């Protein structure tokens, strides 16, 4: 399965993924609940600004039989992130709440795939 | 008549590092100072005497040993606003 | 290095190709 | 109000130079304990009127302030300022500016064509009330002093490349008359200004405060070339008190 | 870099883009061959 | 020539003030850059007295010494230069003092190197100046050669050099 | 992989042959009846060589 | 057709004017030339692929064609990193081979085909004075141009997406799903001022607006194509314009000059259609990057970056725009309209936000700002990077600089060509392009001016 | 090397400020203008003396008549510009006169620069700027530019002088 | 008062331009 060494080599990507996940739980949910769409867009552009690279590097450096599922799931978080961006630009509370929940569910499904 | 920084250059400011007026670039000559310990010196300025650079809150033991090692390179003159206003101690327009 | 030898040879072939077309058309009296 | 507006909504419209307004006309108050510090979050300061005390040839004539027109544009507001309001034992409230965009250079034009630049600022303003306050309300007047640094820094070079810590100390274009000008010696003394912040609007639900200010401060001396003029600035202010 | 099975023709590709310039030259040659009539 | 004459008087046994006092004021006046005809301007009109002024007296010869007692000479202004930096070198051509433009990283300011100046002969004979304002002013005077006191109010002299009748011819 | 290099070298050699031949044949009104099927066959051979280069690229 | 001066009246140095009334040889000229354009496209792409180091940024490497392909979403991933080299190679090979086909066809029509197409077919044969046929050709070519714009739309919406530098999570290839069909936004871009802060159409800052514009262009060009097939020029157009081949050439020359100027400004200012991951930073981008880099560096040393006045009295790092927005200080005050994906997270409603500058700056923003300030589009003609006073060790001129300079110059010379061909078309239609007739000289019949 | 000499005369002599040079610039740019405008005017008022669109073969060197219309050219420039040449001989003498006079005037200025007799300064603006540090013109800015170029260029340009200028004495603005 | 002299020489040049255009010697074919 996963050589402990291989696991140690994946940390490079896991630390920013855990940081982005914890921040998405804490700051982003409150900012969406606050109807603060300017700070919502600047959150999903700045502190999440390397989510795509870090998750695709996590999926590339993963076990070779779990790569597709990984990347697939990662791409779904991004799609929810773009739809969240569009709903925040439209000042839509319910649509942005829904896209945040879908992004959270796909992030957690991505986080269940770690060795 | 001299301006004020020329008259400061007549003093011990013109010979060694002044904890109340020297820019951060002058701390590069002491090993281990730039950027962190020099920033803590500049932030906690002014000082009445050299010795109370050891009484900055939040100094680690290695920082205290480094400050004790380079105590003779320091002077204290009166803080002149011509070198301190507008954070010229951090960026005096010199690159 | 042999890379620049080939570059010059390919370039010399391409350079002679156009004047070759002109020269065969002029030598045989084609529709110049 | 520019609270729900985005950058694209405000850009190039002049609304970035105006302070936020307490929409709620609520004449509420903010309760304060007798030995506690309350933080001020986004203190804003919008100058509206500008006056310069004229200097006559006469000595004993009344001085009087004359209105000036701003030549710089909508670049005359202080904003994003953090501060502290501490309540002493005797209910004396003390406003204390900490940091932010707490200065703007402003050039005003007087009748006669004299252009008066000045360093409009609230830098290190400490301002006390009368004692005996249990809240912040419409009677809170923070009157105090602030520092006015020199308009030109010590790194400024004049048109003949003379300055304080850089530049020549003499008039190099006139080699036999180089040291006969007092403008060769530049200086940047620290001036003082007086500021009164009178609160007129308190929204106790969110801790917002608004009101008016009157300020008096010296003008630009151009590195000590000329004597400073007295500038009076009146305007409006807003802040958010952290309960 | 080119894909590996094409890498034998890296020098030829390196002289490929300046061939249009020769075309501008070539017309002059042809006019020289006809006498610039 | 002035140095040859002073050195001859020093070799005879005179003191520095005694040797420098035997230099004629006319000879020291020739050793001044404002009498060089390559310092004028096309539209700086009239007499050279309309420039620096009417010369009144030779101030004497400055000797600049650093805190360590190295004699320093101010590098003289060449004919090409409208302005010139103030540089002071020792006997073996090492810059020991200057007047810095940027005083953030200065290492050889008159104030930092403790430069004093003593005058021999002339109006300031036997005097020693230690204030860096006066020392820098005498350094700028030494840039122009021998120093002279000038009356500027008679012809309302503007302070820029004129060329002589030699240059105009 | 050497047969793909042989195919591409054949393509560039026949391309040079066509660069020499096509404007000469088009500017020869007195040899046109000989040279027109030669031009047809050259176009077909060049197209077949390009298709073969593509197929052997996906075979290598 | 005459191939000499005695039989045409045109010298060798004006030889291609011998084709004006020879439609078959004109078509072969046009088609061989297209060969040349597609040849340069393919051969330059293969050159750029052969010289490409894919782990190195494209803009470091003198590439102007691979950025165009990468912006379409081929061979790249997040942050514009090169996944595969094969799409760029494919685009090159297909152009190169097709260019061979186009070159063979131009040679045919030019050397062997019929010199005039009018005696052969009425559909293809044209007279320049036949206003119906000229507008028919406009119409066919407009339907094709609209189809090309719709092909860009199809690539962005249905076949893999385009690179969006503004994408959340970082810039990435994304599929456009909600294009801006709102004609108020699409045509208000046309109504915006060509000045600072407005930027006309150069300021299009999102891929949804770009793809929606190409839906409208495709629709507009297809509708205008049918219009011009089915219709003939009206009386005001017939009385206003010159109807000749040189006249239509000069109209196209003025059009090309306008688009060359627009392209140079587009690549100089716009970072959306020309993403900075491929083209490098714009000049405004790099200046704001330097101001941000030293804001971050001095803030790390403990400077109060908001309360710091500079030597002039303005804020050293932060100051106010003329409308009041909180912007970076120094000379980059000029560039306060700049928007970029690395910078916009630190912007609030009023401009640059103090709270975000204090505790929201990420290391990747610092890395991007340092890279962009050191890849400013400043360089020498022999490709020595940086300011011109720097020494020879940095081999870099930005692709934005090369593309902008090229197209400005091209645009200027095509305006010159417009003036030359319009003036000559007017004189030739009026009958005095060959000089003043001595007998009927018009000035000799005019009254004196004074 | 010629470029160095050019920049040298800028920073050491303020040779742009010299009216003798300014007359030379007027003469050279005017001669280039006269060349361009005369060639274009002749080529666009040509008489139709041939059948080709190639108008160059409608001229014979032994012909007695003018190949272009002086009258039409004069009317064109009189209505476009306000004035025009009416005399061909004066036109060609002026075409001689302008750049030759420009060269002679700039030579007079160079003879002035040989003795450092420069148009370096406007003494009134220097005295005003020395007494008033708000007064700035483009002339004073150019004076500062010359000062900087002299100090930074002299040690490498005059290596025989052994100018040792330490880094602290070099004039420079903020941050550069 | 040097501004008066500058205004005078510039005005003289512009007036010469007016008189040289509006009251030129008229070109006549003879
Ligand atoms: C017949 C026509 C007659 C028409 C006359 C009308 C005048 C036309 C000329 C306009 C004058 C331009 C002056 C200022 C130009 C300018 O501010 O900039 C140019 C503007 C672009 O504007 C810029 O557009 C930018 C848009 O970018 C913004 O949005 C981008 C989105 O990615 C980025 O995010 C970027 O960071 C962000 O700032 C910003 O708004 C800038 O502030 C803004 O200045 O170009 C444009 O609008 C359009 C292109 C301008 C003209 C193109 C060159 C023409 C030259 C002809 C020379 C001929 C010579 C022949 C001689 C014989
Ligand atoms: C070779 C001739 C010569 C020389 C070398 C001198 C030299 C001198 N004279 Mg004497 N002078 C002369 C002739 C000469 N003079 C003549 C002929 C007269 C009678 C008018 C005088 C009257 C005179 C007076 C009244 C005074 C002098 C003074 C002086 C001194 C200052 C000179 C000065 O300021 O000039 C300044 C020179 C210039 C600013 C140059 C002006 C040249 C103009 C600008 C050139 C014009 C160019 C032209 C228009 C372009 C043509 C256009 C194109 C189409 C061809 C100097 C020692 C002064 C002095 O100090 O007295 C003791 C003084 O007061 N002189
Ligand atoms: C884009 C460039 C371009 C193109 C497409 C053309 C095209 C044309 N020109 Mg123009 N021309 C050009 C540039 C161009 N010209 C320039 C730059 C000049 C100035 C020197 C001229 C000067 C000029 C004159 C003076 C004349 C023409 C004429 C012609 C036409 C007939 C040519 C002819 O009889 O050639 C015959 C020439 C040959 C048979 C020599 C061989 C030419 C072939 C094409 C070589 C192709 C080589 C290529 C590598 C082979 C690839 C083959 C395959 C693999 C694709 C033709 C349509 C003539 C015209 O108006 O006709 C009425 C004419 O009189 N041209
Ligand atoms: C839009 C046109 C365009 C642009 C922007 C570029 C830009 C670039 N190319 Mg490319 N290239 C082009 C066309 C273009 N090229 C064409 C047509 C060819 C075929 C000849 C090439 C062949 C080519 C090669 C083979 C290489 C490049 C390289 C480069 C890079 C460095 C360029 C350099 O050092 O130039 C140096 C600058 C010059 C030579 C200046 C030329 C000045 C011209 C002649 C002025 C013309 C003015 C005007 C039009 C003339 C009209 C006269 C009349 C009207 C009076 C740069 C990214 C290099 C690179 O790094 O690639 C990886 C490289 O190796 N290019
Ligand atoms: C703009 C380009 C263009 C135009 C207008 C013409 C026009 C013409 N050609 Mg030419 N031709 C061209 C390009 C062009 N050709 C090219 C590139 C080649 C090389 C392959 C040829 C080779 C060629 C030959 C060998 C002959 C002609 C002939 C003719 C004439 C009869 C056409 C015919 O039978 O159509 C009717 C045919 C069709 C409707 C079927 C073809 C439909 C096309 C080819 C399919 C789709 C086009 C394309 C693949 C789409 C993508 C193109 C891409 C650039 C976007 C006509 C004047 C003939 C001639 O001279 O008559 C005397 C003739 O013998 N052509
Ligand atoms: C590139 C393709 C193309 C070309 C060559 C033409 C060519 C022509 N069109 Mg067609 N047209 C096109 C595309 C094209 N059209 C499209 C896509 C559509 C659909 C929207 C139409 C719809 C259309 C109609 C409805 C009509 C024409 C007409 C005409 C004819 C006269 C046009 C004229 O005088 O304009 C000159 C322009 C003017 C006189 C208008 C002056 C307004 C000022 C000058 C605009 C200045 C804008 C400035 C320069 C640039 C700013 C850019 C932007 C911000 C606006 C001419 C044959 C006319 C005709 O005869 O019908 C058969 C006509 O009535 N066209
Ligand atoms: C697509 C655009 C286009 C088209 C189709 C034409 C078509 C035509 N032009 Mg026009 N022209 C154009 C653009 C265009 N022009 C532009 C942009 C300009 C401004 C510069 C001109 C200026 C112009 C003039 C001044 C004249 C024409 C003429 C002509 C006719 C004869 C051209 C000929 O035989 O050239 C022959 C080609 C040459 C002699 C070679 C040109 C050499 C150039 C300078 C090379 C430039 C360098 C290039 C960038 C690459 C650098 C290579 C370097 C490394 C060596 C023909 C109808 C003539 C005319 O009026 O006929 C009626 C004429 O006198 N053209
Ligand atoms: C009848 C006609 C005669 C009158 C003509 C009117 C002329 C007007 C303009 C004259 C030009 C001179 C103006 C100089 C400005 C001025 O005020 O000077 C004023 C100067 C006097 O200058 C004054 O001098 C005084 C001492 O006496 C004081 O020093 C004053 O401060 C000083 O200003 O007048 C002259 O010097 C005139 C002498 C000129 C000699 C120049 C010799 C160099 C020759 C150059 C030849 C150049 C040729 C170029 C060819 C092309
Ligand atoms: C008419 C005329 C003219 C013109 C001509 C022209 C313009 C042309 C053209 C032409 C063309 C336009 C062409 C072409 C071509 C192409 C080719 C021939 C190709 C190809 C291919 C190949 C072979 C490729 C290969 C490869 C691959 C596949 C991949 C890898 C790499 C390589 C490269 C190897 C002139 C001016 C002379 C004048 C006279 C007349
Ligand atoms: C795609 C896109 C888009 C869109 C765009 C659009 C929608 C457009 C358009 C366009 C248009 C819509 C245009 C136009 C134009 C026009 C012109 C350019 C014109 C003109 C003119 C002329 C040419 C005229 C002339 C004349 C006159 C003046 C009078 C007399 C007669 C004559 C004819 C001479 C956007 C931006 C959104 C985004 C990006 C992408
Ligand atoms: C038909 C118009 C053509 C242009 C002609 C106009 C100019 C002619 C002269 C009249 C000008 C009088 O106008 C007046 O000038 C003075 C002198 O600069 C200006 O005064 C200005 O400069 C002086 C000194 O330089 C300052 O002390 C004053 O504070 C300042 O405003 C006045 O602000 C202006 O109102
Ligand atoms: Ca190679
Ligand atoms: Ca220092």
């Amino acid at each position: 399965t996963y050589s402990p060494e291989k696991i140690a080599q994946l940390q490079v990507y896991v630390n920013p993924i855990a940081v982005a996940r914890d921040g998405m739980e804490k700051r982003l949910q409150g900012l969406i609940a606050d109807q603060n769409w300017v700070d919502t867009q600047t959150y999903i552009h700045g502190p999440l600004g390397q989510l795509r690279r870090d998750m695709l590097g996590l999926a590339s450096s993963l076990l070779p039989k779990d790569q597709d599922k990984a990347k697939t799931l990662a791409k779904e978080v991004f799609g929810h992130l773009e739809r969240l961006d569009a709903a925040a630009k439209d000042r839509n509370g319910s649509q942005a709440k829904i896209q945040y929940q879908e992004a959270l569910a796909d992030f957690d499904s991505f986080l269940n795939l770690l060795p | 008549e001299l301006n004020a920084v020329d008259a400061k250059l007549t003093t011990d400011f013109g010979q060694k590092i002044d904890l109340n007026n020297s820019d951060i670039r002058d701390f590069r000559g002491l090993r281990g100072f730039y950027p962190n310990l020099a920033s803590e010196i500049i932030k906690n300025a002014p000082y009445d005497t050299v010795e109370e650079v050891l009484d900055i809150p939040g100094l680690s033991e290695t920082q205290k040993s480094r400050l004790e090692a380079n105590l003779g390179s320091f002077t204290v003159t009166e803080p002149s606003i011509e070198l301190t206003s507008g954070d010229d101690r951090i960026n005096p327009g010199v690159y | 290095n042999l890379e620049p030898i080939f570059q010059l040879t390919f370039l010399g072939l391409i350079v002679l190709a156009g004047p070759a077309v002109v020269f065969v058309l002029a030598f045989r009296g084609g529709d110049l | 109000d520019k609270s729900q507006l985005t950058y694209d909504d405000i850009v190039n419209t002049g609304l970035a130079n105006v302070c936020p307004e307490i929409s709620s006309f609520t004449r509420g108050t903010i309760e304060v304990e007798p030995n506690t510090k309350y933080f001020v979050s986004d203190f804003c300061m919008e100058p509206q009127e500008y006056f310069v005390k004229e200097e006559p040839v006469n000595k004993r004539q009344k001085a009087e302030y004359v209105k000036g027109k701003v030549l710089t544009r909508q670049t005359t507001s202080l904003e994003q300022i953090r501060g502290s309001i501490a309540v002493g034992a005797d209910g004396t409230l003390t406003f204390k500016e900490k940091d932010g965009i707490d200065f703007q250079p402003i050039t005003v034009l007087l009748p006669g064509g004299e252009e008066v630049p000045f360093f409009f600022t609230v830098k290190n303003f400490t301002g006390t009330t009368e004692p005996g306050f249990t809240s912040i309300n419409s009677s809170t007047d923070f009157v105090g002093d602030f520092n006015v640094p020199s308009y030109r820094g010590a790194g400024f070079l004049d048109p003949k490349a003379r300055g304080l810590y850089t530049g020549y100390d003499n008039a190099v274009a006139l080699p036999s008359a180089a040291d006969k000008f007092r403008t060769n010696k530049k200086e940047t003394p620290l001036g003082k200004g007086t500021l009164s912040l009178q609160v007129t609007q308190v929204d106790g639900s969110t801790g917002e405060i608004a009101g008016i200010f009157e300020s008096e401060q010296p003008s630009d001396t151009d590195l000590g070339a000329k004597e400073p003029l007295d500038v009076k600035v009146r305007g409006i202010f807003y802040g958010r008190v952290d309960t | 870099k080119l894909p590996e099975a094409y890498q034998i023709f890296d020098p030829l590709v390196d002289v490929l883009p300046v061939i249009p310039l020769f075309f501008l030259a070539l017309a002059f040659v042809w006019q020289a061959a006809v006498g610039f009539k | 020539e002035i140095q040859r004459r002073v050195d001859s008087q020093l070799a005879e046994g005179a003191s520095l003030s005694e040797a420098w006092s035997t230099i004629p004021e006319k000879l020291a006046f020739y050793d001044y850059v404002g009498n060089s005809p390559a310092k004028g301007g096309l539209f700086r009109t009239g007499a050279m007295n309309s420039g620096d002024g009417i010369a009144q007296e030779w101030i004497g010869h400055p000797i600049f010494k650093d805190k360590e007692g190295r004699e320093l000479e101010v590098r003289r202004m060449p004919n090409f230069f409208e302005t010139f930096p103030v540089i002071m070198t020792d006997a073996d051509g090492v810059v020991r003092a200057d007047i810095p433009f940027r005083r953030s990283e200065s290492k050889f300011s008159v104030e930092q190197t403790g430069v004093t100046v003593s005058f021999y002969g002339g109006a300031l004979d036997g005097q020693t100046f230690s204030n860096p304002s006066d020392v820098k002013k005498f350094a700028r005077k030494a840039q122009l050669g021998e120093g002279f006191d000038f009356d500027t109010e008679t012809f309302n002299s503007d302070g820029v050099f004129r060329t002589s009748p030699r240059g105009w011819f | 992989s050497i047969v793909f290099q042989i195919a591409l070298a054949a393509l560039v050699l026949f391309s040079f042959v066509m660069v020499v031949g096509v404007p000469v044949a088009y500017a020869s009104p007195q040899n046109w009846d000989r040279s027109k099927p030669l031009l047809y066959l050259g176009s077909g051979i060049w197209a077949i060589l390009v298709i073969v280069v593509a197929l052997l690229n996906f075979l290598v | 057709g005459g191939r000499d001066l005695p039989s045409t009246g045109f010298a060798w140095w004006s030889g291609n004017a011998r084709l004006i009334n020879l439609s078959g040889k004109l078509l072969g000229a046009h088609v061989a030339h297209a060969g040349l354009i597609v040849f340069w496209a393919g051969a330059m792409t293969l050159f750029e692929v052969a010289h490409f180091i894919p782990e190195k940024p494209m803009y470091e490497q003198g590439l102007i064609l691979l950025p165009h392909i990468a912006t379409l979403g081929w061979g790249v991933g997040p942050a514009g990193e090169v996944t595969d080299i094969f799409p760029f190679f494919v685009v090159g090979v297909l152009h190169l081979i097709s260019s061979a086909v186009l070159g063979l066809g131009g040679i045919y029509h030019a050397l062997r085909g019929p010199e005039v197409l009018e005696e052969y077919s009425s559909f293809f044969g044209y007279d320049w004075k036949d206003k119906n046929q000229m507008t028919n050709i406009i119409g066919y070519h407009l339907i094709l141009l609209g189809c090309g714009a719709l092909l860009l739309v199809f690539k962005a919406m249905f076949f893999g997406g385009v690179y969006d530098t503004w994408a959340p999570g970082g810039g990435d290839v994304r599929v456009i799903t909600n294009p801006t069909l709102n004609p108020a936004i699409i045509f208000g871009y046309l109504l915006k001022a060509p000045f600072g802060g407005e930027g006309w159409i150069i300021s299009v800052n999102n891929m949804e607006d770009i793809i929606g514009g190409h839906i409208w262009i495709g629709l507009i060009c297809i509708s205008g194509g049918i219009w011009h097939i089915l219709t003939k020029p009206f009386g005001w157009a017939r009385r206003a314009l010159i109807w000749s081949g040189e006249a239509y050439l000069s109209y196209s020359l003025g059009a090309l000059s306008l688009m060359g100027f627009i392209a140079s400004v587009f690549v100089w200012f716009n970072n959306t259609a020309y993403p900075s991951e491929f083209y490098g930073p714009t000049g405004m981008e790099a200046s704001q990057s330097q101001a941000f880099t030293f804001l971050v560096r001095d803030q790390r040393l403990g400077a109060n970056i908001a309360s710091a006045q500079g030597p002039t009295g303005l804020g050293k790092y932060l100051m106010r725009s003329p409308s009041g927005e909180i912007i970076f200080g120094g000379e980059t005050m000029r560039f306060w309209d700049f928007r970029g994906p690395w910078l916009e997270p630190l912007r609030g409603p009023n401009g640059l936000d103090l709270d975000k500058l204090r505790n929201d700056i990420q290391p990747w923003q610092v890395r991007r700002a340092a890279e962009y300030m050191t890849h400013a589009p400043l360089g020498s003609l022999n490709s020595v990077g940086g300011v011109i006073t720097d020494v020879n060790s940095f081999n870099y001129v930005s692709p934005r600089a090369w593309l902008a300079t090229s197209h400005f110059v091209l645009g200027f010379f095509f305006l010159v060509g417009h003036l030359w061909h319009a003036g000559r078309a007017r004189a030739a239609a009026a009958g005095f392009e060959k000089g003043i007739d001595r007998e009927t000289e018009p000035t000799l019949f005019m009254p004196d001016l004074d | 090397g010629i470029f160095r000499f050019i920049l040298f005369l800028q920073g050491f002599h303020n040779w742009t400020l010299n009216p003798f040079h300014m007359m030379g610039v007027a003469g050279i740019l005017g001669g280039a203008l006269l060349c361009a405008i005369h060639g274009a005017t002749v080529e666009n008022t040509l008489f139709e003396d041939g059948e080709d669109s190639n108008t160059f073969r409608a001229f014979e060197p032994t012909q007695a008549e003018e190949t272009y219309s002086m009258v039409t050219a004069n009317r064109f420039w009189s209505q476009i510009f306000g004035i025009a040449f009416s005399n061909k001989r004066w036109l060609h003498f002026f075409m001689l006169f302008v750049p030759v006079t420009g060269l002679w005037m700039s030579s007079v200025g160079i003879v002035g620069l040989a003795l450092n007799l420069r148009a370096y300064d406007f003494v009134s603006q220097e005295l005003r700027a020395a007494e008033d540090p708000e007064f700035e013109t483009f002339y004073t800015a150019n004076i500062l530019l010359n000062e900087g170029m002299r100090a930074w260029m002299a040690p490498q340009d005059q290596p025989h002088e052994n100018f040792i200028f330490p880094e602290e004495v070099l004039p420079r603005g903020n941050a550069l | 008062m040097e501004s008066v002299a500058y205004i005078l020489v510039l005005t003289m040049a512009l007036a010469v331009l007016f008189f040289a255009i509006a009251f030129r010697e008229p070109p006549r074919i003879e």
